[PDB]
RNA sequence: GGAUAGUGGCCUACCAUGGUUUCAACGGGUAACGGGGAAUAAGGGUUCGAUUCCGGAGAGGGAGCCUGAGAAACGGCUACCACAUCCAAGGAAGGCAGCAGGCGCGCAAAUUACCCAAUCCUAAUUCAGGGAGGUAGUGACAAUAAAUAACGAUACAGGG
RNA sequence: GCGGUAAUUCCAGCUCCAAUAGCGUAUAUUAUGUUGCAGUUAAAAAGCUCGUAGUUGAACUUUGGGCCCGGUUAACGGGGCCUUUCCUUCUGGCUAAACCAGGACUUUUACUUUGAAAAAAUUAGAGUGUUCAAAGCAGGCGUAUUGCUCGAAUAUAUUAGCAUGGAAUAAUAGAAUAGGACGUUUGGUUCUAUUUUGUUGGUUUCUAGGACCAUCGUAAUGAUUAAUAGGGACGGUCGGGGGCAUCAGUAUUCAAUUGUCAGAGGUGAAAUUCUUGGAUUUAUUGAAGACUAACUACUGCGAAAGCAUUUGCCAAGGACGUUUUCAUUAAUCAAGAACGAAAGUUAGGGGAUCGAAGAUGAUCAGAUACCGUCGUAGUCUUAACCAUAAACUAUGCCGACUAGGGAUCGGGUGGUGUUUUUUUAAUGACCCACUCGGCACCUUACGAGAAAUCAAAGUCUUUGGGUUCUGGGGGGAGUAUGGUCGCAAGGCUGAAACUUAAAGGAAUUGAGGUUUCCGUAGGUGAACCUGCGGAAGGAUCAUUA
C-alpha cells in the first residue's frame, strides 16, 4: 500500500463523470484566472488555491472550468517557483526532523523517519531530474537544503 | 587453504572413465615381492 | 508467484543461480572433484590384487591387499577350491564379506574348478 | 502492484466459473483484454460481455454460460516461431480435438489454428479450453 | 620514423593519461586441440567427441637461421639443456608423436610380410618413385546373414 | 535315530528355465526443476527496514461500414478503391502548386514470416532383389554383330551476419519560454557556378541551386485520462509510537526516636545467622535507588527489537474525510546503510532490591520434599563498542479473485432514535443501519495437504502476475584453513578426509534424577549447576457475559 509503511488505506477522493459544465454555475470562464494568479501572488502553492476555489468560490476543478490545470496556468505567466511544491514540503519536512535530531541525539525513531524522508527526497528529484524540470544534477545535501527551502 | 570449487575440470565422465581404466592399469602392476 | 524470476531479459539470473546450487548436489561435486570412488572398496578399480595371508567362515579366506596393505575376508566359490590358495598367493578379487576370489596366480578359478587349464606354481 | 491486466481478468474469470457464477466483472479494461475475450467469444468458451466507461480505464462484465474448463496467460509472452506452436499445444493442453493456444501476431490476436491457416507466427498471450 | 610483402605501439624518439570491469575485468584450475558429429531420451536438457572429413599446433625441451614462390622445416643446418652410440682416447655421430618392431612390472596381445595392379601425388616426366595407399596375416571392437538335421515304417503311452 | 543350529545357508546329485555362436561376472550408470521441485511442523523466508545496479511495471492514439474483382474446398484465405484516410526523395510526358511511366525508404528498435545462403561424410528418406540382409550407388532393355537408356533425388541445419513482408505485442523521439509545420509574402547576407561572350587566369552583371537573418499569412494552430497505483497539501481525530523536562504511588533496605519481652529467619527435617547494648513486632519521621501492581482485555501503537503514573515542550506517524495538487514519479531488491532483547566489553556516576563468581551449614537409605546467610561483577544511567535469540505467525514483500457469522478498535454518513444541558438548541455518551482501514475469533470445505491442519498452507500433472533469499540424508561441524569486522568475547563466509544403511526425520492410530529448549556469561563428580532475557516444539475445569 503505502511506499514506506504497512498501511494500505484507499482514502482519496472521486473525481465525477462529467468532464464539462456544471449545470448550476454559468459564472465565468476567465475570471478563475485572474482570481488563481491573485492567490499565487498573494503567496500561494497551487494545493491551496484548488481547495480555496472549491470551498468559497464554488469552483469543483480547474481543469473542467478552465480546461487547464492551476499548475500550467501559473507557469504560463511565469509564477512558478524553481522547486515544485511537493519536494519543497519534503525539504522542509527534512529541515525540521533534522533541527530536531541535532537538539535530541538519542532519538533514533527520528534517525529512521528522516532517513524514510530523505529516501523519499531522492526519488521525487531523481523522478524531477528525469523528466528535466530541475538542473540536470541538483545536489540535494542537507547544507546547502536548509538555506534552499528558507 | 582454498576452495575445491576453483580446482576443477571441464569434462567429469571422461575423467571418471579414464580414472577407473588408469585405477586397473595400475592394479595390474601389482604383485607378491619376492628376492632375486 | 513462484522463487524464481519469470523475465524475458532474466536468464542471466536464473543461470548463475542453476551454477551456483548445482554444487550443493553430492554427485555434481563428487563427479567433479574426482573424488567419488574413494567410498568404494577396491578405491578406482573393479578389481584387486592381493597376498592369500590366512585361511579362516570355513570357506572364506583373509587375504591383505597389495595396494593400501589392509586386510580383508574374501569369498571362494565351490567350497573345494578353497584348496587351489595355499599361502601368499597372488589373487585378483571383485566385489561379492563383501570381497570374493576371481583370478589366482594369474589363471581363473573356473578354468581350474572345471579343471580347464592347472595353477602356474 | 497489477503488472498484467490480461492474468487478472483471466483468473477473475476462471474463480467466477470455478465457484459456479453466472457473471463476472473485471477492473482495469484492456484492448488485449477485450481482444481476447472475443476470441474465447468466437468458439463458445464464454457467454457474453459488455464494456461499462468511466473515464478510468472501463470495466468488463462477462456473462458466462458454462463449458469453460481452463483459461490462463503464460507470462512472460515468449517468442514462439512458426513451427514452435504445436510444442506449446502438446504441452498445455489436455487433448487434441479440445483446447486452444493464442497468440498476438503480426496480424492481430488469435488463436493457433487461425495463424496456422494465415501462416502467421509471434508471441504467445494465452490458453482457453 | 625504422622494419615489414604489406596495415598496425611490431619497434624506436617525442607528447598527452589513458585502456578493461559486478553485463565479472584480472588471476587460478582444467586428466581443455576446436568443429562436423555420437548416445540417452516424447520434448527441454545432460554427457561424450585423442580417432576415417575440415582447421590449428608439434616433431625429446628452449633459441636462432640457410635455401627457396612458399619453412622459423627438424627422414635441413648451428648453439644451449637433458639423455645417448662408436672407437686406436686425438675425434665423429644422434632424435620412430612415419611403416613394421622392442623396452617401459618378474604377469604378458597385430606382420621387423607382398605390391605399385587400383586411388591419387611428385619429376626433366605416358615409362621412374611413393611403408601415401592397396593386398593378405593377426585377440569374437562393433555389425550382417546362417549350419549342428528332414521325411517315414514297427511296439507301447495317449487324445481315441 | 528325530528335531533345532547368527551354518548372513555348508557342500554334491536329479530335474527344469533364459539367451544362443554367443554367454557370464565385477565396477560405473539408467529403469537441479525454463518446461518442472520444495521452504508452518521432514533441509530451508536474512531479526527488521532503507536502497544502487538488475528484473518487472495501469489505461489510452484507425475502429467500423460499403464496393467489386478474385484463389481453393454455402465456407476459408488475397488485393485494390471509397468512407475527412495512400505519407516522403527526384528524371521523361498528359496537361492548366493538380495526374501518368518509373530508380528507393521501420524516426530508432525488439519480435515474427519468407528467401538467399550455409562441405562432404553422418541423420531422416526416394529408386534399386547386392541370392536375403548389413551395405553400395548402382543398374535396366534389345535382332545380346558393333546398340539403346533411366539415375546417383529430397528433407533437416535451430545462434550471429544479409535481403524481404507484417506492424499486433514491448520499448524510444517529436510542438510548452514556440527556437513549431506550410507558402510563386517580400528585402538583405554567405557560398558554388554544367554555361554563353574563341580555350584559360583573374573583374562584374544577369541567371540557376543552397544555408541564414526579420517581416505578411495558412490552421479546429501545439499539452490523453487522472489507476478502489503512488507521493504531496488540507480538516478533525487516534494511539501503553519516540526524545527532553517534571510529578506521583505504595513497596524494599537503611537510619533516628519511643513501646515490650525470649526468641526471630529458614526448610522435608536442621544448622550458620541477629538477639536482655532489646532481635522480630508496633507507632512517627527521613534518605537512597529501582519499578509502574489492581484498571489489563484472544485491546492499542511501532519496521522489528519493543512500549503502561501525571503534566508540559519538540519533532513524527497510521486510518478516515476532500468536486485539493503533480501525472507514472512505481514493486522487489546484489553493492551499501540505519535500528536491533538479554547477556558481554572500556571509562564516569550513584549503587535500594535481586544476584553469575566467591565465603560459609549439614549432607539424614529419600532429597521423592537437592536447600540457608552474607554477597562481587551485573542489574540503572551517560559517552563509545558488539550484533546474537525458540529475534516464532517456526508462514518474505507487492497485486487480484474466491464462504457464512458474531463481536471489537480508529475515522466517516444517515436516524421529526435515547439521555445529561435547565429547556431539551451544537457537543459528549448510548442504541440502530451502512462504509473504509486494522487486531483477532467461531463453523464449513468450492479447494489444498502425507497428516496435524489451512480463507490461505486455495485459485496446480488441467502445472506461468512481478521480485528477493534459502535448501538438495545424518554425524564429522557451523569444526579446520583462508579472508573481513570487533579492544576482547566473538560475528559474517565456510569445507574435506573418515563413518551409517534394521541411517536421519514429519504427523496420527493400533541405584538415582526425571519439563523440553535458544541467545549469552561464569564454575566443576558422574558432560552438570547457576545468573539475565525469550519460546511451547506443554493438558482451561467451576461462575458470569
Amino acid at each position: 500500500g503505502r511506499m514506506h509503511s504497512a498501511g494500505k488505506g484507499i482514502s482519496s477522493s472521486a473525481i465525477p463523470y462529467s468532464r464539462n459544465a456544471p449545470a448550476w454555475f454559468k459564472l465565468s470562464s476567465e475570471s478563475v484566472i485572474e482570481q488563481i494568479v491573485k492567490y499565487a501572488r498573494k503567496g500561494l502553492t497551487p494545493s491551496q488555491i484548488g481547495v480555496l476555489l472549491r470551498d468559497a468560490h464554488g469552483v469543483t476543478q480547474a481543469r473542467v472550468i478552465t480546461g487547464n490545470k492551476i499548475m500550467r496556468i501559473l507557469k504560463s505567466n511565469g509564477l512558478a517557483p524553481e522547486i515544485p511544491e511537493d519536494l519543497y514540503y519534503l525539504i522542509k519536512k527534512a529541515v525540521s526532523v533534522r533541527k530536531h535530531l541535532e537538539r535530541n541525539r538519542k532519538d533514533k525513531d527520528a534517525k529512521f523517519r528522516l532517513i524514510l524522508i530523505e529516501s523519499r527526497i531522492h526519488r521525487l528529484a531523481r523522478y524531477y531530474r528525469t523528466v528535466a524540470v530541475l538542473p540536470p544534477n541538483w545536489k540535494y545535501e542537507s547544507a546547502t537544503a536548509s538555506a534552499l527551502v528558507n | 587453504g582454498h576452495n575445491a570449487k576453483a580446482f576443477a575440470v571441464a569434462a567429469p565422465g571422461k575423467m571418471a572413465r579414464t580414472m577407473q581404466r588408469s585405477s586397473d592399469v595400475n592394479e595390474r602392476k601389482l604383485h607378491v615381492p619376492m628376492v632375486d | 508467484g513462484k522463487g524464481k524470476p519469470r523475465g524475458l531479459n532474466s536468464a542471466r539470473k536464473l543461470r548463475v543461480h542453476r551454477r551456483n546450487n548445482r554444487w550443493a548436489e553430492n554427485n555434481y561435486k563428487k563427479r567433479l572433484l574426482g573424488t567419488a570412488f574413494k567410498s568404494s572398496p577396491f578405491g578406482g578399480s573393479s578389481h584387486a590384487k592381493g597376498i592369500v595371508l590366512e585361511k579362516l567362515i570355513r570357506k572364506c579366506v583373509r587375504v591383505q591387499l597389495i595396494k593400501n596393505g589392509k586386510k580383508v575376508t574374501a569369498f571362494v566359490p565351490n567350497d573345494g577350491c578353497l584348496n587351489f590358495v595355499d599361502e601368499n598367493d597372488e589373487v585378483l578379487l571383485a566385489g561379492f564379506v563383501r570381497f570374493k576370489v576371481v583370478k589366482v596366480s594369474g589363471v581363473s578359478l573356473l578354468a581350474l574348478w572345471k579343471e580347464k587349464k592347472e595353477k602356474p606354481r | 502492484t497489477r503488472s498484467s491486466v490480461l492474468a487478472d481478468a483471466l483468473n477473475a474469470i476462471n474463480n467466477a466459473e470455478k465457484t459456479g457464477k453466472r457473471q463476472v466483472l473485471i477492473r482495469p479494461s484492456s484492448k488485449v483484454i477485450i481482444k481476447f475475450l472475443q476470441v474465447m467469444q468466437k468458439h463458445g468458451y464464454i457467454g457474453e460481455f459488455e464494456y461499462i466507461d468511466d473515464h478510468r480505464s472501463g470495466k468488463i462484465v462477462v456473462q458466462l454460460n458454462g463449458r469453460l474448463n481452463k483459461c490462463g496467460v503464460i507470462s512472460p509472452r515468449f517468442n514462439v516461431k512458426i513451427g514452435d506452436i504445436e510444442k506449446w499445444t502438446a504441452n498445455l493442453l489436455p487433448a487434441r480435438q479440445f483446447g486452444y493456444v493464442i497468440l498476438t501476431t503480426s496480424a492481430g490476436i488469435m488463436d493457433h489454428e487461425e495463424a496456422r491457416r494465415k501462416h502467421v507466427s509471434g508471441k504467445i498471450l494465452g490458453f482457453v479450453y
